[PDB]
């Protein structure tokens, strides 16, 4: 995931 | 015309979006607000006009724009009140990255971007940031 | 060179300032934001990637960016990241924006508005061009 994820 | 530009709201998963799209070029930036407040409005019309050469917005009217701090940032920043098609395109590419993305924000962020560097045509042809800064350019010179 | 930008931060009331200065122009953008966190710094540089072609960018090497969302960031955008590096002879700049600042902040109610009140002035200031007219001017392909 791009941002805070992953 | 260099200094037009078009405002519209778009409402997804319960947040809201709004676009400013630069008439003359397709040219968007946007921006992920919990509601459309009179404040928000605001804060993303002084940023816009930081940036470029803003002269006039035309707007769905809603009550977000007859705010008096609306009016206070647009006295200031010299902006006069008074690409349907952008916007359900900027739409259509959010859905197509939106589970690259834990929140709606960086999708939003990603299509803009991707939205703005895409050359339209083949070899010849402009991408809409291109197109914005050219038409600018053109008109200072 | 066109797609050179340095980032740095500032702190002011008690709250972050995050600054991009396009190095040939002058030009800058500028955010408040609560904390110099990773996911706050890529989504500015998100942002401003999709603004502008930005090629790389200069920092402070602060945490912030090392941060693997940042890379993250940087990567999907294309952007080179040049952490701790100068390109030579800025706190001026900062000096300055909080110069600025300072006189249009009992125009504002919230610091983040008077923040950009103060990148307005700052980019439309004539010096002879404004930094705004220098940015387009040095990016434009035709
Ligand atoms: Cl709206
Ligand atoms: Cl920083």
């Amino acid at each position: 995931k791009l941002d805070n994820x992953x | 015309s260099p200094g037009i530009w078009q405002l519209d709201c778009t409402h997804l998963e319960g947040k809201v979006i709004l676009v400013a799209v630069h008439v003359a070029s397709g040219y968007i930036e946007a921006e992920v607000i919990p509601a459309e407040t009179g404040q928000e409005t605001a804060y993303f019309l002084l940023k816009l006009a930081g940036r470029w050469p803003v002269k006039t917005v035309h707007t769905d009217n809603g009550s977000n724009f007859t705010s008096t701090t609306v009016k206070a940032a647009c006295d200031w920043a010299g902006i006069k009140q008074e690409i349907e098609s952008m916007n359900k395109e900027l739409k259509k590419i959010i859905g197509q990255v939106r589970d690259q993305a834990e929140h709606l924000k960086t999708a939003v962020q990603m299509a803009v971007f991707i939205h703005n560097h895409k050359r339209k045509g083949g070899i010849g042809g402009y991408s809409a940031g291109e197109r914005i800064v050219d038409i600018i350019a053109t008109d200072i010179q």
